[PDB]
RNA sequence: CCAUAGGUUAAUGAGGCGAACCGGGGGAACUGAAACAUCUAAGUACCCCGAGGAAAAGAAAUCAACCGAGAUUCCCCCAG
RNA sequence: UUUUGUAUAAUGGGUCAGCGACUUAUAUUCUGUAGCAAGGUUAACCGAAUAGGGGAGCCGAAGGGAAACCGAGUCUUAACU
RNA sequence: AGGACCGAACCGACUAAUGUUGAAAAAUUAGCGGAUGACUUGUGGCUGGGGGUGAAAGGCCAAUCAAACCGGGAGAUAGCU
RNA sequence: UGUAACGGGGCUAAACCAUGCACCGAAGCUGCGGCAGCGACGCUUAUGCGUUGUUGGGUAGGGGAGCGUUCUGUAAGCCUG
RNA sequence: GUUUAUUAAAAACACAGCACUGUGCAAACACGAAAGUGGACGUAUACGGUGUGACGCCUGCCCGGUGCCGGAAGGUUAAU
RNA sequence: AAUUCCUUGUCGGGUAAGUUCCGACCUGCACGAAUGGCGUAAUGAUGGCCAGGCUGUCUCCACCCGAGACUCAGUGAAAUUGAACUCGCUGUGAAGAUGCAGUGUACCCGCGGCAAGACGGAAAGACCCCGUGAACCUUUACUAUAGCUUGACACUGAACA
RNA sequence: CUUUAAUGUUUGAUGUUCUAACGUUGACCCGUAAUCCGGGUUGCGGACAGUGUCUGGUGGGUAGUUUGACUGGGGCGGUCUCCUCCUAAAGAGUAACGGAGGAGCACGAAGGUUGGCUAAUCCUGGUCGGACAUCAGGAGGUUAGUGCAAUGGCAUAAGCCAGCUUGACUGCGAGCGUGACGGCGCGAGCAGGUGCGAAAGCAGGUCAUAGUGAUCCGGUGGUUCUGAAUGGAAGGGCCAUC
């Protein structure tokens, strides 16, 4: 049968045109008046998924 | 069977000291000391930081150096 | 994704984002598929007919890449920048 | 953990607003500050308001 | 009281068995979730009823999208 | 065999003969190999039929962005040195 | 007269020894208790498993009981050997 | 439990200190022969042929190359009273 | 008298008796999706449950807690 | 004390001597009045203690009678078992050696006996721990629920105040 | 309007009686040769009761499950995150149920800037006034201070006074440090707009290092980005925030 996709990781991981990963950052849910501006700013953007932990997302998206 | 205690406790080691040393060919911005205090001083082309964190503000080699009349240690980065 | 029972990194990390359904009937489309139609006039259905976009589609842009050696009118779609000037410079004719 | 939050509003007509805490018990007085407000890339008068 | 219930004759039919498939009435838990209760397993196993050589469904108070298609059933895609 | 470590007085086996344990299916990725090559490939099905037909579709040649959208650029931002 | 007395049948099982791959998957020998009573026994019947029954020990329910047996889910699961 | 606190016999050096020359002593090193791996170099590769250095303990484990068995094709062939 | 058939026969269980409490009969209660049945072909001098355990002398204080019974003015409070 | 830790409490009795017994005291760790209190004749295959009789229980065993054991003939098992050419000692060492080292001793093989060792046999320790194992049981653990109960609507209507 | 009368119906509550539903494990008759049942007459009760759906309460009567780890064995006890010093072997790092202490905040000024200032303690003298208030001089030279623990710093003061103020700004960020990762941290400089200062300049919170909590779910404001026929909307997304 067919490979089924993390349903959760396909919505938290989008890939890119060399075949890495964006995600989103974490710590800006909430709690946000006692952060600093200069680390939420740093908290808005997108960043790529490091090579440690890009297999247990290959893992969880065979389809991309 | 019995006892206790009150001093299991430590905190976790912030890995301060001196990144880069003399001689040693740095980029704008790269930190050279992170310390507590001003335990160095910053001189030419170095700025501290909030924490009193020595960083190069131009391109070039590290001069250790202890000037003044306290014989203070300055950080300096050479030009090149 | 199993990291012992450490909160794994699909689940550490935060939701964005939601679904187009109109990217779904969008396409895009090479210049060098512009010389598969017959005709030299470009439709959704000419396409549809050579069998570069799909049925379901309702929304192409024609974009740079590869390249025309032939006059071909575009119909209806939507034009880059660099595609316009390449149709043009082949003699094309853009129109609605 | 008394200091509770609040929120300053732009006087600007936008809703744009400044989160911070304060002590309503030693600072009754409500707080008005001059903050910018990237909007209108201005800066305008802030005041107190609840952080609901 | 008529009547009705009931009774009796007669005629026709049924009853029971049987492998799977089928439609329906009821309907688990182990397990998985690295525990577990929502969830899953699974409308599965099992029990029951009825039928046929197949059954069931079926001829739009349907889809579509402002173009249009034109009952049901089955297969490949769509698409993990 | 398990172990830091067994002649171990740790486990197991009386002996022989026979059987006895990393498979199968479908998806996916990588390597090798072969075919074609900016293209490659068909499934169901038809067909008397391992041919041929069938390109429905799938992957790839363009990406960025949550998205609209723009497009070899795009996003961010009022705008980027 | 008697849930009276002694004591065989009969019912039971307090002690010791034997035996413990037994004669016997609980018995034999020597003693022991009740022995007209809440006795005992024959035949047949009824109560069914989270259920029965129980002068109640978690006792008994076909040499099996803190939930019988058989078949099925089922190749349960086993981060253990 | 039995000498039982040189391994024993035994030793007044066959003990200790100092100095010295010998010799024994390993699967170490060298010699002779043989196999294989990886690199150089040249050939002119049958893509391997000389020379050349050097390497060759090995569990878990990774990689590479093979033997044999049963069955199918080759095989209405070949072997076999 | 009974009891752990198969390591425990006892001080354990039961017992007559005592007390509390429920029950007015289509009784309570119990087995049963229900119909029904037992109680009981009985009717409070009866039946069920609980505790104690012949007989003799006795059974003292506490209702704050937890239960149960009774109350219904007020507060709170569901579907609707 | 079927309850008393300290405790063999103290005193008395009984005995040559009595952590038990009996009777007292009360300082009841931590009795107590129907999860009954204190007494109680009779009974008990009941528990503890004492005495008389009796005796191989014992001092301390002796002899005898029989059934086996032993020998012959016939039939003929079993558990167990890596392989055995299966000594002692001291030491060593997966830390308690038939098997190693050193040394000592010892011709080969049976039979009857004993049982010190083979960490002997039997039963994948019942103790202990662990397992994100199980089961049963409890409760003012959690979540449900049968059951009991409340009210609303329906089956369910008419009058009068 | 405040303060209200008539009539009537729309109607609830509470009684009052009735009978026709319903009940009858009351009597009698018939089916019938029958203590079931049904039908019929009657009596009693009577819209109660009782059943169905909904609902609140009670509910170990029953069922499904949970009931942590470290641990010089387990339990008991203690601990579990963060900061500071030692152990730590002169870079970083480094364990124990090792030795000692703290934190889970505070501040609209205790922030920014400009300007200025410089302590502790003791000695002498001096009204109430005293070991110790305030005052004047001298020694001393930071033995003080730092919002709070410790360590490192601090005189150009980072310590103490006053003036003006909100940079406790928004978008970014070369380049580095630290982590397995998630993440955490430092940061010159650029654009915009601002404060102080004559100006050079400084300011993107506090001398630094503790003062904290992922995701999901959900709430609030803003934004047409999306909007399942179309136009909207709901909902979702993005930004801020709880
Ligand atoms: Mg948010
Ligand atoms: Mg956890
Ligand atoms: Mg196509
Ligand atoms: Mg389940
Ligand atoms: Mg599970
Ligand atoms: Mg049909
Ligand atoms: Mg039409
Ligand atoms: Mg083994
Ligand atoms: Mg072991
Ligand atoms: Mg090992
Ligand atoms: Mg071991
Ligand atoms: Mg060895
Ligand atoms: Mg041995
Ligand atoms: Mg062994
Ligand atoms: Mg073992
Ligand atoms: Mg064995
Ligand atoms: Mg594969
Ligand atoms: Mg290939
Ligand atoms: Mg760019
Ligand atoms: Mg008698
Ligand atoms: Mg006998
Ligand atoms: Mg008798
Ligand atoms: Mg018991
Ligand atoms: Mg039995
Ligand atoms: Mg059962
Ligand atoms: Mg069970
Ligand atoms: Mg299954
Ligand atoms: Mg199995
Ligand atoms: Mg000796
Ligand atoms: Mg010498
Ligand atoms: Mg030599
Ligand atoms: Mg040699
Ligand atoms: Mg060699
Ligand atoms: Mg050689
Ligand atoms: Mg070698
Ligand atoms: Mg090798
Ligand atoms: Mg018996
Ligand atoms: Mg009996
Ligand atoms: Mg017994
Ligand atoms: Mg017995
Ligand atoms: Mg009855
Ligand atoms: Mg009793
Ligand atoms: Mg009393
Ligand atoms: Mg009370
Ligand atoms: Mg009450
Ligand atoms: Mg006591
Ligand atoms: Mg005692
Ligand atoms: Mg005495
Ligand atoms: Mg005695
Ligand atoms: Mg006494
Ligand atoms: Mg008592
Ligand atoms: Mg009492
Ligand atoms: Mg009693
Ligand atoms: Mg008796
Ligand atoms: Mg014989
Ligand atoms: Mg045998
Ligand atoms: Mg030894
Ligand atoms: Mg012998
Ligand atoms: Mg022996
Ligand atoms: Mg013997
Ligand atoms: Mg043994
Ligand atoms: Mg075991
Ligand atoms: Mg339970
Ligand atoms: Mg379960
Ligand atoms: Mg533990
Ligand atoms: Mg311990
Ligand atoms: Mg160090
Ligand atoms: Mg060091
Ligand atoms: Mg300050
Ligand atoms: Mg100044
Ligand atoms: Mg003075
Ligand atoms: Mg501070
Ligand atoms: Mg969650
Ligand atoms: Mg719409
Ligand atoms: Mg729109």
């Amino acid at each position: 049968p067919k490979i089924k996709t993390v349903r959760g990781a396909a919505k938290r991981f989008k890939k890119t045109g060399k075949g890495g990963f964006k995600h989103k950052h974490a710590n800006l849910r909430h709690i946000l008046t006692k952060k600093a501006t200069k680390r939420k700013r740093h908290l808005r953007p997108k960043a790529m998924v490091s090579k440690g932990d890009l297999g247990l997302v290959i893992a969880c998206l065979p389809y991309a | 069977a019995g006892g206790s205690t009150r001093n299991g406790r430590d905190s976790e080691a912030k890995r301060l000291g001196v990144k880069r040393f003399g001689g040693e060919s740095v980029l704008a911005g790269s930190i050279i000391v992170r310390q507590r205090g001003t335990k160095f001083h910053a001189g030419a082309n170095v700025g501290c930081g909030r924490d009193h964190t020595l960083f190069a503000k131009a391109d070039g080699k590290v001069k250790f150096e202890v000037k003044g009349p306290k014989n203070r240690k300055f950080i300096s980065i050479e030009a090149e | 994704g199993f990291e012992g029972g450490q909160m794994p990194l699909y689940r550490r990390l935060p939701k964005f984002g939601f679904t187009s359904r109109k990217a779904a009937i969008t396409a895009e489309i090479r210049l060098s598929d512009l010389a598969k139609v017959e005709g030299g006039v470009v439709d959704l259905n000419t396409l549809k007919a050579a069998n570069i976009i799909g049925i379901q589609i309702e929304f192409a842009k024609v974009i740079l890449a590869g390249e025309v050696t032939t006059p071909v009118t575009v119909r209806g779609l939507r034009v880059t920048k660099g595609a316009r000037a390449a149709i043009e410079a082949a003699g094309g004719k853009i129109e609605e | 953990g008394i200091r509770e939050k609040i929120k300053l509003v732009s006087s600007a007509g936008t809703g744009h607003f400044y989160t911070t805490t304060k002590n309503k018990r030693t600072k009754p007085e409500k707080l008005e500050l001059k903050k910018f407000d990237p909007v209108v890339r201005q800066h305008v008068i802030y005041k107190e308001a609840k952080i609901k």
